[PDB]
């Protein structure tokens, strides 16, 4: 990637790119790496019942107002502050301001910041905005930028996008199979706990994932007997794709070194 | 109380449309307390007569 | 895989057979995808309670009439439709009739064709009749000769029979001895979760396959150190085919490329 | 593997010894399968409570009289008369005797062949005949005899000793830490599930092996954290020891073909 | 390393340092491994009902008195004597001392040591109590000197540092998201098992490593959809870095022959 070449962009973005090149760009990046871990825990904290019913306070989990005496709006305001800071200054001085919202980081911090900004001037439909405070628990996708851990996890995603396909195809034609053999062979009961195929699929996704919930068991002896092939072909069909993804993630991680 | 996952289970009343007087064992309250089961679905965390759940959720 | 010859044979092969080769191919072929996940989500959705409650209907899941006013029953009819007329077209346009029952994908379509038409016949014994409505769920492997990867499923499963007889027999020699050890070492408790070894049976194979449902559960000391063995061998008996399966898939998916 | 010599002890050792060699060698060998696959039967339905409860029949599971009035005391008697003719068949054509108690698939059978008849001398202490039924199930170890897979896994077991001991003694530490932790974790809790360390170590085995029966579970803050850490760690220690012992299998197993 | 050359010390040294080099060594190395088993043994006994009932004795497990009539305390004295005098002699036959806190096997004795005479010196706030008899179980980590496999799994864990790390924080980032998704899909809810996203977090520990308590379990299809993806991500955030922390492991372990 080129220097801005400016004398004064290049400055900036040496400092908020590379942390490596100087003690200022290793504090920043400390900083902001504190910052984003705030951002989460504030942001998990925000739904204790012990702050959600001693307090808009529960649609959004912060009060928005120009006194803003609830701790949580201010330490979401300071996150957002420092992220949008961040932002502008990384944009300003990106020498390819057309392919800037290419990269999927400068995407990352836009999600990461858009939801705070779309609360504020909609206080300036309900389900709406519970999907815009569920989404604001992608800033927790920020650490990607400073972490190469998760950098070569979402290359490895990205070049397994067709194993992930596949696990997710095979698994889907599991659960069908497995969902009509259990409501079928658990059918002729009144304890039975299978009221429908789509109600099974639950029973189907948790036997194949090896989790086994408990909360619904088959009864009936064909039941149990779908039940252990289910937990068979679940664990293979899991087992499948997932030897390709892992060759994937090994070659992306040996290649830094 | 750690009794069998029959018992750590929260009442399910099922997808029909009845009201069946059944009796599951809450564990919050950690007692029986009476639901209406719909006839179908639920969970193991459910008894006919409230003698067998305190049975066999308590001893 | 040549061509009829007949001039208009070979036409009606390559577009029914050959997605890639032409546009209404592959209009063709998108529209059978569509056809069978249509058919999977109506099959899936007779079952809600919804319309079960609200409706025989209950041992077909459609009633069969000329006014056919049931909407499940539409669906359903349309799909058997489409899957009669492209079963119909392959057949006729096959340039090799006498091998045309050999292959596999041929007699999926049959089976998904079957149990429609019987039930018509029958309308025109009750465990019969919900054994051909549970294979009436065959339909799903349909999307074999749309999907590749299916079809590499398949061949990894032709290729590791022995591999998963084993497993199979691994299983059930294990499955034997941890439910006679967890039958024994917890037989003389006044409430015992484990009535025989058959009922034992249940929790064997929730506990090789760490499942673990919950539903029995060993309480003496003996059943819990049979509970800790079983756990033990059933994870280790399960890893010991699942490389080599995984290898012959493996193998497989990537001879394609 | 030379031939008795005896001109009538060598044509017995090659029919009870060799299924392959002659058609009548391949229905004995069949016929034995049979037999101990009826024995196993009939050993898993023995404790059902339709027989047990509608009956001597409890301590051992049959009723040993000049009448033999009991099904399944018939059934018995039939496999094991026929073990014992096949155990005095080979071990009077046996080339070399004083090499005969060596093998491990000879000893299955004196193991399979030894509780019926204890059981009718004691005939003519009540947990040692509890004992006596339990090892009555070896007899599914005598399918090693007509099963290759069966074999191959008898070499790797033998083979992989010292893997299955580390992983045993991996377990035993992981499962200490984690039943002291969890204990003194939530030590201080009248509704605690953990009565004390020995009962946690059932917590920690159904964790430690993704089992989770859920009849054990942490409450408080610390015990969630050292059960997270529990299962961890757990799927870590399991799957150290488990490559090399797949490893090993598939060195037997290739090494046949 | 060399002897100390003192004819006494490097006597000293010698016995109780390579078991293989006399048989009073051997003899001295099985007498230390069945007094750590015996202090294991005897720390796991102290905590159940039958003696923490029939009793300071709960706090700290024994009692300390003059009479010492308790059993567990005779027999917690006399390990901690023999834990106290075998470092002493290692301590005093070191030929170098100032090298000898350095390993971590002598790190594992003075943690070891240390609680017995932090309680004997408090004798002579509660939960810092709790915390010292949790340490207390420390004494396990002294099999690590006569066995090679604890050996081999340090240095695995020592060579596998950046791996460990890596599986946590996709671990954590794993249960944030779903914990986040869980709660926010099944909020509105009366029986939601999910009060906070902080409570989720054992909800999303559980589903990842598909223990499947099934303690706290989603209700809504909403709920349904995130616990299922939260099980696939959670099978495969772990089986990413198993298999390089598996490749250090074997490679640590082979090394030796
Ligand atoms: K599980
Ligand atoms: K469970």
């Amino acid at each position: 990637r080129p220097l801005p070449e400016n004398e004064f962009q290049r400055q900036v973005w040496l400092l908020f790119e590379y942390p490596e090149s100087s003690g200022p760009a290793r504090i920043i990046a400390i900083v902001s790496v504190m910052v984003i871990l705030i951002s989460i825990v504030s942001f998990c904290l925000e739904t204790l019942p012990i702050f959600r019913d001693e307090n808009s306070q529960s649609t959004i989990g912060y009060q928005q107002s120009t006194s803003f005496t609830d701790p949580f709006f201010i330490v979401e305001t300071l996150c957002i502050i420092w992220f949008s800071f961040e932002f502008l200054v990384r944009f300003f001085a990106c020498p390819s301001k057309a392919g800037f919202f290419t990269n999927i980081m400068n995407i990352i911090d836009i999600v990461a910041i858009i939801p705070y900004f779309i609360t504020l001037g909609t206080e300036l439909s309900l389900a709406i905005l519970r999907v815009i405070r569920l989404v604001r628990v992608f800033r927790i996708f920020k650490l990607s930028r400073h972490s190469k851990g998760l950098q070569i996890l979402g290359q490895t995603l990205k070049a397994s996008m067709r194993e992930l396909g596949l696990l997710i195809f095979f698994l889907f034609i599991g659960v069908i199979l497995f969902s009509s053999a259990v409501y079928f062979a658990e059918a002729d009961e009144r304890d039975s706990q299978f009221p429908s195929i789509p109600d099974a699929f639950w029973w189907a996704v948790v036997s194949m994932t090896t989790v086994g919930y408990g909360d619904m068991v088959p009864t009936t002896i064909g039941g149990k007997i779908v039940g252990s092939l289910c937990a068979i072909a679940g664990v293979l069909t899991i087992a499948l794709p997932v030897p390709v993804i892992v060759s994937n993630f090994n070659y992306f991680y040996h290649r830094e070194t | 109380g750690p009794r069998r996952k029959l018992c750590i289970l929260h009442r399910n009343p099922g997808r029909c449309y009845d009201k069946i007087p059944a009796f599951y064992y809450n564990q919050k309250k950690k007692q029986c307390e009476r639901f209406d089961w719909s006839g179908c679905g639920g969970n193991s965390n459910r008894f006919k007569t409230i003698e067998e759940c305190r049975r066999t959720c308590i001893g």
